[PDB]
């Protein structure tokens, strides 16, 4: 990192305290890193926090100086996603080859497989992209998450 | 493009008076069973050979 | 065990939520259980009590009755695991008796569709079953061959969803003797693709009637209503079947490249036009004759010169009625079929004076 | 008329031999027209004359399947991704290597 953007990261880090003693909870840590652009898996964040349990995730606190090497570890990963892979997995659920997945199937796959989302997380993601027939173009849905 | 064919044929039928119309109807059923015999047992094994 | 089953659902789904009884598991000690031939039952269940070489002494379980029969009479009884199995291909003992038993105990449990490897066996129920309903369509839609119990809708999706995977044109071929139920299954395949492979323009309107609750497309409405018009101008009661197909028909449904319905063509074979003039004993003519003489309104009754039942010499057996059908309202039905399909108001009267 | 019907019957049979063919085999349960009645021999003969036992015989000891070496390589390489080397190779040999992987 340069000091330039590290200074921005200080301002963003101060914007996740809810109180005023300058501390971000271990529970909040992934979503601070996601605010600063990053797209980590839950198991990528958890590993740099030392694998805490759910109870101590509320009670354990990070300052900026100790949060900052975590940003530096997750910033250079060994892979990252694209468009080319991500449409290929969603096109498996395209029933005729339409260019569209049914909104029920897309809600059901994200909840049932891998890093398992809540029902609220999928509903907030897919709403207003499903048509009159409840059908979602996976092409623009991937562009919506990847590009902003 | 393509198509889906669906076939409803007059079945095998027999009455006190069996006429030329019934002869042609039953002949068509003889052909339909023969079509199954040819696809299921003969064409399947030819492909193996 | 598994999810519970609704009343309607039990006419497709087997009951499997019962206690793991030791009774039929313990009974397995009778590993001399076999099927023996029966006049009443085709085959009945019995247990071998000696084998004499060529002959075998057997005791009927059902009736307690010792018999001696051949070593080749005795067919090989399947374990109680295979009771009411979905596919006949899963049966370890493929015997004539076992196939008869699995179809029989399925039929009396109401499960009239059974797979048999790469084709199916469908027994006519002669009973209205709830299994044909707009709930059931979206259950089978896109849903794999072993993710749902066997049904005509499953075969219809399977053909539709092979055609768009290999790219080979498909035929669904209904076989069986005269009265077996091919015409009804043919209408079920057309009903399924008229809502699964149809182009959609919007939902609503629902009436106050029963629930085939879907606003089928413009072409798809006409395709749905094509069959009753040909049943009117072409079906007639026989001794075997009271709505007997008196013509054969090949329905070709055409698709786009996306996979949506775009046209349909009906080819037609042997019409029994001989029964128009004279009918066999206890049989009816082409239904439209009964519908038109009964259901015609008083103004058109004089215009088309329609005289009464038993006033036409081309109606033999007098006024043979039909069971579970009223010919009076079937005239209104077949008129409503012609208007929906695309026949003009005068054009329809012209058909009737012929 | 005999010839005239036969002429369109061969036309139908030609199309049905140039189409994949799904057999829906409808069985009559009794001639007495009873719901809930099954005549055992009457159905058993229909199993015999339609060839049902013989049709199930291939169902479970064939072979109905049916995949070319290229499509098997293309759709299944993800399962066996170190089985085929990073140099060009025969399609039959490559499919055998993933089958043994």
């Amino acid at each position: 990192f340069s000091e330039e953007q590290t200074a921005e990261f200080k301002e963003a880090f101060q914007l996740f305290d809810r109180t005023g003693d300058g501390k971000i909870l271990y529970s909040q840590c992934g979503d601070v890193m996601r605010a600063l652009g990053q797209n980590p898996t839950n198991a990528e964040v958890m590993k740099v926090l030392g694998n805490p349990k759910s109870d101590e995730m509320n009670l354990k606190t990070l300052k900026f100086e100790q949060f900052l090497p975590m940003m530096q570890t997750i910033a250079k990963n060994k892979d990252q996603g694209c468009f080319e892979d991500y449409v290929e997995g969603l096109r498996v659920f395209d029933k005729e080859g339409n260019g569209t997945v049914m909104g029920a199937e897309i809600r059901h796959v994200l909840v049932t497989l891998g890093e398992k989302m809540t029902e609220e997380e999928v509903e907030q993601l897919v709403a207003g992209h499903e048509d009159s027939n409840g059908c979602i173009n996976y092409e623009e849905l991937v562009r919506m998450v990847l590009s902003g | 493009a393509s198509f889906l064919g669906i076939l409803d044929i007059a079945g095998f039928e027999i009455f006190e008076i069996n006429s030329f119309e019934q002869l042609c109807i039953n002949y068509t059923n003889e052909k339909l069973q023969q079509l199954f015999n040819h696809t299921m047992f003969i064409l399947e094994q030819e492909e193996y050979q | 065990s598994q999810k519970p089953l609704s009343d309607d659902e039990k006419f497709l789904f087997v009951d499997k939520n019962f206690v793991n009884n030791p009774l039929a598991q313990a009974d397995w000690s009778a590993k001399k259980l076999v099927w023996v031939p029966s006049e009443k039952h085709g085959f009945e269940a019995a247990s071998i009590k000696e084998e004499k070489g060529d002959e075998v002494t057997v005791e009927l379980q059902e009736n307690g009755k010792k018999v001696t029969l051949s070593k080749d009479d005795i067919q090989k009884m399947n374990p109680p695991k295979f009771s009411k199995v979905e596919d006949m291909a899963e049966l370890t003992c493929l015997n004539e008796a076992s196939v008869l038993h699995n179809l029989r105990e399925r039929y009396f449990s109401g499960l009239i569709y059974t797979y048999s490897g790469l084709f199916c066996v469908v027994i006519n129920p002669y009973k209205q079953l709830p299994i044909y309903s707009e709930k059931i369509i979206d259950m089978y839609k896109g849903k794999k061959r072993h993710e749902m119990p066997p049904h005509i809708y499953a075969i219809a999706d399977t053909a539709y969803r092979s055609m768009l995977q290999d790219r080979e044109d498909q035929s669904i071929l209904c076989t069986g003797e005269s009265g077996a139920g091919k015409t009804e299954n043919t209408k079920k395949v057309i009903q399924y693709l008229a809502v699964v492979a149809s182009s959609h323009k919007g939902k609503k309107d629902t009436s106050i009637t029963q629930g085939p609750s879907f606003s089928y497309g413009e072409l798809e409405k006409q395709l749905l209503q094509a069959n009753p018009i040909l049943e009117a101008f072409g079906n007639a009661k026989t001794v075997k079947n009271d709505n007997s197909s008196r013509f054969g028909k090949f329905i070709r449904i055409n698709f786009d490249v996306t996979g949506y319905i775009v046209g349909a063509n009906i080819e037609t074979y042997l019409l029994e036009k001989s029964r128009a003039i004279r009918q066999a004993k206890d049989e009816r003519t082409f239904h439209i004759f009964y519908y038109l003489i009964a259901g015609a309104s008083e103004q058109m009754r004089n215009d088309l010169l329609l005289e009464g039942f038993n006033n036409y010499t081309f109606l033999s057996n007098g006024h043979v009625p039909i069971p579970a059908q009223q010919d009076d309202e079937m005239f209104q039905e077949t008129l409503e079929a012609m208007t929906i399909m695309g026949f003009t108001e005068e054009e329809q009267t012209s058909i009737l004076r012929v | 008329v005999g010839q005239l019907y036969k002429e369109q019957l061969t036309k139908l049979m030609t199309t049905l031999r140039n189409t994949n063919p799904n057999f829906v085999r409808c069985i009559i349960p009794n001639h007495e027209k009873r719901a809930g009645k099954l005549d055992a021999h009457l159905v058993l003969e229909q199993l015999r004359c339609n060839g049902v036992l013989e049709g199930i015989r291939i169902c479970r000891q064939g072979f109905p399947n049916r995949i070319v070496f290229q499509e098997f390589r293309q759709r299944y390489e993800i399962l066996a991704a170190n089985a085929i080397p990073k140099g060009f190779m025969d399609g039959k040999q490559a499919c055998i290597l993933m089958i043994k992987a």
